[PDB]
């Protein structure tokens, strides 16, 4: 019951730049221990004994820290390095962790992927209407959409989900998904989706015509 | 080599009962302490119980939350270790890791949900491109596995062949229900000049394996 | 609570290795196994508290019990293995000890040697017994009975 504070609570890094991450222990402890995570998978122990690298570990990361303020250092930051970091006490018991820290990789500016969906023909078939639009591989993470019906803006019934950044290169894309009836779907026949990104002013739009048009 | 699939993982219902089983291989499982270490995104990252090799007696531990309702056991003998979860929870919700030597190695993780919900089979909708489609150099597809509770549902393409440049996306909540997509691209000529198809499960034993096919006139 | 311990783990130990020297055909080893190295002036070391000092020992320890698997790995149902057997047990109680005493199981870790000599691992335990087992838990070094 010894209460680990991890410092930043995500930070965004640049390649081959110094990331420095901390970990503070509510009460002085005889080693801290590191694991960094990433996102869809189970974590792995990165350091140990304050600082010893697990097997796997790139020598960049340097484990730091002695009583009570503990930190590890990645020398010169990779994108492989992009995950979570959790501390670790095994003080006593019960064992402790902390916040975690994303680090993000910043590359660069490069803008998304538009490609729109039409309703499938088995979505039509049960009675329901989903028009999903996935915008791809973007960076910055900020990006915009805006769901034009009969060219004009129904505002409601999206749903925006995001993904991480990509692991190869390191992205960010999101997916939106425009859900309506079959009826609703069937009054109408313009369908746009278009994307708006620092990337360019002029939004990106990808789109349809109900009738096949 | 050594490998920690943790298996057993479900929805139960508040006040119910629930077994994690975790198997080991890759190393003298004998010798190892193990752990259930337990995670979610509200509390995130929070040990569960610790059990210690024969060497050390079988030495139990477990943290205050979980402390009467857990019982954790292994069976040296079978390589494994089990949680059998008791009185469960709301909170006890959130993926299970069964765990190394003292930390060391780590299993996947099943996810374990206790809530009053029921299951729902996820809906697979092929997102095919569109009969006056632009087909460019590149071309994307996709999958709309709609509706379903609960979390999570594992969706590969060609069975984990086509795993490159597909992006599954994370679930959101509905009508408390669970709606998420995967895009995958291929190059134009690939397809529909070969067969991709999405799979998807979810435990709600749904398993399907719909095919991203052309749309017709 | 004893320190019949150390004491006793160092004679039962060499009497495996006597054993040794007598069983049928004895032969070195396909593949080198690493043991924990034959470290010599434990200078820079005893200067350090009990407990990296512990560690270290521990990791040593769950080294060379890879080794001595690694070793068992090896080979059939012979004397050698039989026996490796048997101090593969042996190593497994400082490695409770260790573990016990600093309260969790580290990974294996140390400078090794490469050895295809079965000697050289009934070696490798001794050599911690005699060193960096007896000159930690003698200083004060609450260690385990």
């Amino acid at each position: 019951q010894v209460v680990l504070t991890q410092s930043p609570g995500i930070m965004s890094a640049s390649p081959g730049e110094k990331v420095t991450i901390t970990c503070s222990a509510s009460s002085s402890v005889s080693y801290m221990y590191w694991f960094q995570q990433k996102p869809g998978t189970s974590p792995k122990l990165w350091i140990y004994s304050t600082s010893n690298l697990a097997s796997g570990v790139p020598a960049r990361f340097r484990g730091s820290g002695s009583g009570t303020s503990y930190s590890l250092t990645i020398s010169r930051m990779e994108a492989e390095d992009a995950a979570t970091y959790y501390c670790q006490q095994r003080s006593g018991y019960p064992r402790t962790f902390g916040g975690g820290t994303k680090l993000e990789i910043k590359r660069a500016d490069a803008a998304p992927t538009v490609s729109i969906f039409p309703p499938s023909s088995e979505q039509l078939t049960s009675g329901g209407a989903s028009v999903v639009c996935f915008l791809n591989n973007f960076y910055p993470k900020d990006i915009n959409v805006k769901w034009k019906i009969d060219g004009s803006e129904r505002q409601n019934g999206v749903l925006n989900s995001w993904t991480d950044q990509d692991s190869k290169d390191s992205t960010y894309s999101m997916s939106s998904t425009l859900t309506l009836t079959k009826d609703e779907y069937e009054r109408h026949n313009s369908y746009t989706c278009e994307a708006t990104h620092k990337t360019s002013t002029s939004p990106i739009v990808k789109s349809f015509n109900r009738n096949e048009c | 080599e050594v490998k920690l699939e943790e298996s057993g993982g479900g929805l139960v219902q508040p006040g119910g009962s629930m077994k994690l089983s975790c198997a080991a291989s890759g190393f003298t499982f004998s010798d190892a302490w193990m752990d259930w270490v337990r995670q979610s995104p509200e509390k995130g990252l929070e040990w569960v119980a610790e059990i210690r090799s024969k060497v050390n007696n079988h030495a139990i531990h477990y943290a205050e939350s979980v402390k009467g309702r857990f019982t954790v056991s292994r069976d040296d003998s079978k390589s494994s270790v089990y949680l059998q979860m008791n009185s469960l929870r709301a909170e006890d919700t959130g993926i299970y890791y069964c765990s190394g030597w003292s930390f060391l190695y780590w299993g996947q993780g099943t996810l374990v949900t206790v809530s009053a919900a029921k299951t729902t089979p996820p809906s697979v909708y092929p997102l095919a491109p569109g009969s006056a489609a632009q087909t460019n150099s590149m071309v994307t597809l996709g999958c709309l596995v709609k509706g379903y509770f609960p979390e999570p549902v594992t969706v590969t393409w060609n069975s984990g062949s086509l795993s490159s440049g597909v992006h599954t996306f994370p679930a959101v909540l509905q009508s408390d229900l669970y709606t998420l997509s995967s895009s995958v691209t291929v190059p134009s000529s690939t397809w529909p000049s070969e067969t991709v198809t999405c799979n998807v499960a979810h435990p709600a034993s749904s398993t399907k394996v719909d095919k991203k096919i052309v749309p017709r006139d | 609570c004893d320190l019949r311990v150390l004491s006793k783990l160092l004679r039962d130990s060499h009497v495996l290795h006597s054993r040794l020297s007598q069983c049928p055909e004895v032969h070195p080893l396909p593949t080198p196994v690493l043991l924990p190295a034959v470290d010599f002036s434990l200078g820079e070391w005893k200067t350090q508290m009990e407990e990296t000092k512990a560690q270290d020992i521990l990791g040593a320890v769950t080294l060379l019990l890879e080794g001595v698997m690694a070793a068992r790995g090896q080979l059939g149902p012979t004397c050698l293995s039989s026996l490796l057997g048997q101090l593969s047990g042996q190593v497994r109680l400082l490695l409770g000890a260790l573990q016990s005493l600093l309260g969790t199981q580290l990974p294996p870790r140390g400078r090794t040697t490469a050895h295809k000599d079965p000697n050289a691992i009934f070696l490798s335990f001794q050599h911690l017994l005699r060193g960096k087992v007896r000159f930690l838990m003698l200083v004060g070094g609450s260690t385990l009975c």
